[PDB]
């Protein structure tokens, strides 16, 4: 329940729950791990149309399609990769390589970096495309962004962001080709990339960490649920320890067993 | 496997990105899929003609680039066409001709007009479905557009009238965006969108709108989005007709009234949003009151509250008495 304190090293992934089937392939969920009330946001994925955030009050209300309001945004979004992090939406505006920070409180725009280098709009999207080239994360350290650049040859590069005045505040390259990755997401500073197969590498684990911490990085083989083959987005809550997972229309949660943490 | 040595090759993906390039390199290999040319210093001098001959290629990047023409000298296959925030002005028939296969072209902020595009450029762009015009020079819709088109975003022009030729015979657009131009209801030519069988959503945000339009298409029309004009009225046959209409969004303008019965048609109104709007609470609107009580449990209907008289301002209308 602790948001900023380590759960530690992650071990194993569980189906936990499965709340409903989405009329849209592929989008992202996630509630504020900042935020006292249980709050639900929601943004499917519309090729060149995806410009709203959809908020819900209850799991219940969610699952019934009841709205408590939409938050109509001022630029289209690029990708599944958007978090809400202290009543702030953070999103890759359609067709850059920058965060955008919108206030949901005033609904106004108050923020906008430039993310140094990154590729974007489908150039080193995960696997399945959807211009999901550039994914926000947040864990216990913060606030990151998940992304590749040709200086590191199309390979995962993180960088940790400030969340108020949107500057990089260090970078780290990693190993692993970002468009072979469905998905991927930070705990405690620690990077775990995702591998999967899709409807249309026969194994579906957690193949590759990478420790910002330490900067070092080592190959793993934790076995990840993929029952729909279809994985979208998959971000992780510090204040529950869960993953929020959108999988071929399937909006899930998975429960996760930890080990020792790493430094 | 031959890569460009300025270039990053892999597995049919050529990554030529953000490289100061002011021409395409040499070298790129025939089992090419996906062009990544954006964020360079490329013209149309710069695409060589041995460009065409890269069969495999079905997607190029251009975007961000310094062309001031539509490209010459395409691979000849290419389907996707990404050429945004160029100085593109022109559009000819050989140009668009010697990419047949197209489907998906963006152009938006480009410097593109009507007259610009050469007459019948696109008679032989037999497979075109997505064409984006935003942030052009357009004044008018261009005629002549593909029969195939199912998208066409014309947004942030500087549209002033609508030719009914110019969405003559586009039978199979289901999505047409206009916001942000320069319409008014005398700019709308009469039954412009009528033939629009196939139409599923019709865009007019943002534009100097002051009453609904009329003779739109009910045969399909599914989602109509009016909101951010200042429409002060609704003909009696603005919906006449929209019987799958199932968003309609009128928020944010100086609605006051609405005679009886204008959404007597309306069989599939699933989603009616009537917020951000004056709305005046007398006699006329009595109606409203009722239609809301006996309004069906699936609908879903917002935004409907008095600001006149002074007395009941801010009060729900499905609440008051008199
Ligand atoms: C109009 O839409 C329908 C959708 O069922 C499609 O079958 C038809 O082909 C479209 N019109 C044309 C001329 O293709
Ligand atoms: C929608 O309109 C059709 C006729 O086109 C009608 O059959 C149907 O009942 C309407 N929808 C509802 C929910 O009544
Ligand atoms: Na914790
Ligand atoms: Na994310
Ligand atoms: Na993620």
């Amino acid at each position: 329940g602790d948001p900023r304190e380590c759960p530690g090293l992650l071990k194993g992934v569980y189906q936990s729950e499965h709340l409903f089937e989405s009329d849209h392939q592929s989008g992202a969920w996630c509630k504020d791990p900042l935020q006292a009330s249980d709050k639900i946001y929601y943004m499917p994925w519309t090729p060149y149309r995806t410009d709203t955030l959809t908020e819900y009050s209850s799991k219940d209300d969610f699952i019934a399609g009841r709205p408590t309001t939409t938050y109509k945004l001022p630029h289209r979004v690029d990708g599944t990769g958007f978090v809400v992090y202290d009543g702030a939406l953070f999103f890759n505006k359609e067709r850059t390589r920058n965060i955008v920070k919108f206030d949901l409180r005033t609904r106004i725009k108050s923020g906008e970096a430039i993310i140094a280098n990154a590729n974007y709009h489908d150039t080193s999207p995960y696997r399945w495309g959807g211009k999901s080239d550039i994914d926000l994360a947040v864990d216990e350290n913060g606030l990151w962004v998940i992304y590749a650049t040709e200086q590191n040859n199309g390979k995962i590069v993180i960088s940790q962001l400030n969340p108020y005045t949107l500057r990089i505040e260090g970078t780290w390259d990693t190993a692993y080709d970002k468009r072979s990755a469905s998905n991927a997401f930070m705990i405690c500073g620690i990077l775990y990339v995702v591998k999967s197969v899709y409807e249309d590498a026969t194994g579906n684990k957690i193949d590759y960490i990478y420790n910002t911490d330490q900067s070092k990085d080592s190959l793993v083989d934790v076995p990840f649920p993929n029952s729909y083959q279809y994985i979208a987005a998959v971000d992780y809550n510090p204040r529950d320890n869960l993953l929020y997972v959108w999988n071929n229309y399937h909006v899930v949660k998975y429960s996760l067993d930890f080990g020792p943490a790493a430094a | 496997k031959s890569c460009p040595s300025v270039c990053r090759c892999d597995a049919g993906f050529i990554y030529c990105n953000d490289r100061f390039l002011t021409s395409i390199p040499t070298g790129i290999p025939e089992d090419a899929t996906t062009l990544y040319l954006q964020n360079n210093q490329i013209n149309n001098a710069g695409i060589p003609s041995d460009l065409k001959n890269l069969l495999k290629v079905e997607r190029i990047y251009l975007y961000h680039n310094s062309l001031d023409e539509f490209p010459t000298n395409l691979p000849k296959y290419v389907k996707e066409l990404h050429l945004q925030e160029n100085n593109i002005r022109t559009i000819t028939y050989d140009s668009l001709s010697k990419i047949p296969y197209l489907e998906e072209l963006h152009l938006d902020d480009n410097s593109v007009s009507a007259v610009s595009i050469e007459e019948g450029a696109f008679r032989d762009s037999n497979y075109l479905r997505l064409l984006f015009l935003s942030r052009n020079h357009l004044s008018t819709i261009p005629w002549g557009l593909p029969r195939t088109i199912e998208e066409l975003r014309l947004d942030d022009n500087r549209i002033s009238t609508i030719s009914s030729p110019s969405l003559q015979g586009l039978t199979s657009l289901k999505r047409l965006v206009l916001d942000g131009n320069l319409l008014n209801n005398h700019g709308l030519g009469d039954k412009v969108f009528f033939n629009l069988v196939n139409l599923t959503e019709l865009s007019l945000v943002r534009n100097s709108l002051t009453a609904a339009p009329v003779n739109l298409p009910g045969t399909n029309l599914r989602k109509l989005y009016l909101q951010d004009n200042h429409i002060n009225r609704v003909p009696p046959n603005a919906f006449s007709y929209l019987r799958q209409l199932y968003r309609l969004d009128m928020s944010n303008n100086n609605l006051s009234n609405l005679p009886q019965g204008i959404f007597d048609d309306l069989d599939n109104i699933t989603q009616l949003i009537l917020r951000n709007n004056p709305w005046y609470c007398g006699c006329k609107m009595k109606w409203v009151r009722d239609w809301l009580q006996s309004l069906p449990v699936k609908v879903n209907v917002r935004g409907l509250m008095c600001q006149a008289p002074e007395k009941v301002r801010g009060m729900a209308i499905k609440d008051l008495n008199a």
